[PDB]
């Protein structure tokens, strides 16, 4: 029994300590969120992704590891985008493209 | 812990439930064979049947252990008592009624 | 009416594009190890452009002479 | 006497534990809550002082050939997709087509 | 004539429901509302099915249904079942299909290789952790201990199997143990039997 | 026989309110069945078509009943569907992978959620397009992975986020969000607080603050 109430006292306690900084944590998050709000709007219910999504890695970390000797590579990428027939061919998709959707 | 001398078996049963016999004692008493006391116990499960011999005594104990070995917070009486067993099993699980309509 | 010319002209145009695409070695670089091409979506690979491209032609002209251009709520919404 | 004792003082245990199990939780994702707040607000306040700033020196120079480093080397490439994407298109866009000759 | 016509419509139709029934989930309507099937398979073995009977006048109730007690219908129902309905129907059948594979793995386990294990293998209603001794014929004791944490999915999070009744002598052993906690979570758990057997 | 028209357009009734509950549309079914017994065996050979909104299938498989005298064990033996070609190759992939699994059941759910989020980012695409045509390069297509946002009058600033679909080895789904910066080298040496190389944790601390749509809006109404 003695070792019980020594418990039971102690968790009591520490509940009360945890009960106070969290009421104060509550106060203290308000007015930053409202900050934030200033320049932000409070506001299609898509639900939220999983922490899976959130946590896995990124794609731009993975984008740069797998490729080695960029430089010269993507050089040669910038004249192939300076093309014009290549600008002429993608915006000719694009518009086939508005062709279908609008129908 | 809570009594001193006391005298519980287990004989897990198949279709997973578990049958219970205890014979109550205390610490200036040696256990009681001649009153014992039966619970069936279904795992995974919210339920557990219990036979109304001599438990009156040590009612709130009972509940207790129950409710701790299996990691529940609170425990209640439903009151609802009867003599067969498997009637009682059948109306708790809500399992007297197995007609469906399908089409194949 | 601008829609042919247009056509007409990548025609014409078409076959600088497989010479572009053949004399940079990267491009050819690119293809042997399906990793990156899992990134893209499919892989990498052109080779039978021309032959697809003038496919396209004349079924476009045929397109062109022929003219071919809660739950409660929910539920009860499709019972009627 | 004392055999009810402790009885009590233990269902006083097995009743206080979940409040305390509850409370800490919750702090744990008010304080984490408030920590991505003001780094999300830190970010893009600094983004959009960045493209403010950026936003004149073009207009001032607007004649300039743009180059782009390895940073926009991905971005450089995922635009290529249309490209080396584009015979997949043409497949897509034909497959479309002959389905409204069939009909 | 017409007689001819209306009994080929109902034979098609009749053939298409029996057909549909092969989805996975069938519905019929009664009086109350939808009497809904859901079918179960492990590996292309097809297995027990399920029924659930919904009443449709708002709120939408549950009348009567099959689902066993210990999986949690309840919690699911709360949270889904007042709104986007198909959603609820598939949750449901995903907790149900991954516990029937579960216990096929476990039984088919027991059934065909009762030589290499020492004792039975330890099981709950849930089928969520399995625990077993196993010796393989040189004699090799080895137990393991198997979790699923996660109820709508049919391998094990954690795995751990350790070497008992005998301090390890020779690398292999260990290498032994790596290879089985590799393949305890990474295949079904009755095929990486059948593999190393042979 | 006005009551046989009766019972048919009843039977109508339910098949549409069916097929629009699950949302898979069947067509027609066909069934042969060949009798092999030595314990009797018995083998059917199956043929069904249909779609699920969009996607299209069609699909033949055959499955052997080991009827005996205390069981009625039945197992698809052979498996084989067959898609449309489009160029969704992850689709593909995992139709490969099911077949070789041969498991019909989690083929239709995995299915139905693969599409569910294919309409999902589709209508969130066009959305946010109608919404501000002034600031959105929908440059492959609303059915499509990526998405542009770029301002009119100078083009040389751009940033591209990707929406992918994958699905895993055990069959379920899940979509994943980043993306890329497509910046001139006059704007890094322009600012030195330089935060632009953490943007795509940031971005995903972002996106996971409030939703989806929410950090996108505000990130373009930041580059407005």
């Amino acid at each position: 029994i003695d070792k019980m109430v020594e418990t039971t006292e102690l968790m009591t306690g520490n509940i009360q300590s945890l009960k106070n900084k969290i009421q104060i944590l509550a106060s203290e998050v308000e007015e930053e969120e409202e900050r934030v709000k200033q320049m932000h709007q409070i506001n299609l219910s898509l639900p939220e992704l999983s922490q899976k999504t959130l946590k896995a890695p990124t794609l731009q970390k993975e984008i740069l590891a797998l490729i080695p000797n960029q430089n010269a590579l993507l050089k040669d990428l910038d004249i192939l985008h300076n093309s014009s027939q290549m600008k002429s061919m993608s915006t000719f998709i694009e518009e086939a493209y508005k062709k279908l959707d609008a129908s | 812990r809570a009594l001193k001398n006391v005298t519980v078996s287990f004989r897990e049963t198949e279709e997973n439930a578990v049958w219970i016999r205890i014979a109550w004692g205390t610490q200036y008493t040696k256990p009681n064979q001649y009153k014992p006391t039966y619970v069936v116990y279904y795992s995974q499960t919210p339920y557990a049947f219990t036979s109304s011999s001599m438990l009156r005594r040590n009612t709130p104990l009972l509940g207790q252990a129950l409710t701790i070995a299996s990691k529940h917070h609170q425990i209640v009486k439903m009151d609802l008592r009867s003599r067969y067993l498997d009637s009682l099993k059948a109306i708790v699980f809500k399992q007297y009624n197995q007609t469906f309509e399908t089409h194949n | 009416d601008e829609f042919m010319m247009l056509l007409s002209k990548v025609e014409k145009l078409s076959e600088e594009i497989m010479e572009i695409m053949q004399n940079l070695s990267s491009i050819q670089a690119l293809e042997g190890s399906r990793e990156l091409e899992n990134l893209i979506g499919i892989s990498c690979a052109s080779h039978f452009l021309k032959r697809e491209m003038q496919k396209t032609k004349e079924l476009m002209t045929k397109v062109n002479k022929q003219k071919l251009f809660d739950s409660y709520e929910f539920l009860k919404a499709i019972l009627n | 006497k004392k055999r009810q004792r402790m009885i009590e003082v233990q269902d006083e245990l097995l009743r206080l534990e979940p409040q305390l199990k509850q409370l800490q939780t919750k702090y744990d994702e008010l304080k984490e809550r408030k920590s991505s707040l003001r780094n999300a607000a830190y970010f893009l306040s600094n983004l959009k002082q960045l493209y403010q700033d950026y936003s004149d020196v073009q207009a001032q120079e607007p004649n300039v050939k743009e180059t782009y480093d390895s940073s926009s080397l991905p971005a450089l490439l995922f635009k290529a997709r249309t490209l080396l994407g584009a015979e997949s298109h043409l497949r897509n866009i034909n497959h479309q087509l002959e389905k409204l000759l069939d009909q | 004539n017409e007689q001819e016509a209306l009994e080929e419509k109902l034979e098609n139709v009749k053939a298409i429901l029996q057909a549909y029934h092969f989805t996975g989930l069938s519905g019929k309507l009664t009086s109350r509302g939808v009497c809904v099937c859901i079918s179960t398979a492990f590996e292309g073995n097809l297995l027990d099915s399920y029924f659930v009977d919904l009443v449709i006048q708002k709120p939408l109730r549950i009348h009567h249904h099959s689902v066993p007690v210990f999986i949690p219908l309840e919690e699911i129902a709360a949270k889904y079942l007042q709104t986007n309905i198909q959603h609820f129907l598939f949750s449901l059948c995903e907790y149900l299909n991954a516990y029937s594979g579960r216990k096929y793995q476990a039984d088919r386990l027991q059934s065909d290789f009762a030589a290499l294990l020492t004792g039975p293998l330890q099981r709950n209603p849930l089928c969520n952790l399995l625990s077993f001794t196993y010796k393989l014929d040189q004699s090799f004791p080895f137990c393991a201990r198997l979790l699923y944490k996660d109820l709508t999915a049919t391998l094990p999070t954690d795995v751990t199997v350790t070497c008992q009744g005998v301090e390890v002598l020779s690398t292999s052993w260990e290498e032994q143990r790596a290879s089985h906690e590799t393949l305890f979570c990474t295949k079904p758990l009755h095929q990486v039997f059948a593999s190393f057997t042979r | 026989s006005k009551d046989l028209k009766n019972q048919l357009g009843h039977l109508e009734s339910e098949l549409s309110f069916l097929s629009t509950l699950t949302g898979i549309n069947i067509r027609n079914h066909s069934k042969q069945t060949e009798d092999l017994t030595s314990i009797r065996k018995v083998l059917q050979r199956h043929r069904l078509s249909g779609n699920c909104h969009m996607v299209t299938f069609q699909l033949e498989f055959q499955i052997l009943e080991i009827q005996n005298k205390e069981r009625l064990s039945s197992a698809v033996t052979d498996l084989n569907i067959i898609m449309e070609p489009t160029e969704c190759s992850e689709l593909s992939e995992f139709v490969s992978r099911a077949e070789e699994r041969k498991d019909l059941f989690m083929f239709f759910r995995s299915l139905h959620f693969f599409v569910e989020w294919f309409e999902y980012r589709k209508r969130t695409f066009k959305h946010l397009k109608e919404k501000y045509p002034d600031a959105v390069y929908l440059s492959e297509g609303p059915s499509s992975c990526s998405m542009g946002i770029r301002s009119a009058s100078r083009p040389g600033f751009e940033l591209v986020i990707v929406w992918r679909i994958q699905i895993d080895e055990d069959g379920k789904v899940f979509p994943k969000l980043d993306l890329l910066t497509k910046v001139p080298q006059r704007a890094l040496e322009l600012d030195k607080n330089r935060a632009i190389e953490t943007a795509p944790l940031s971005f995903r601390t972002l996106v996971g603050l409030l939703g989806i749509e929410a950090a996108l809006e505000s990130l373009i109404k930041s580059l407005c």
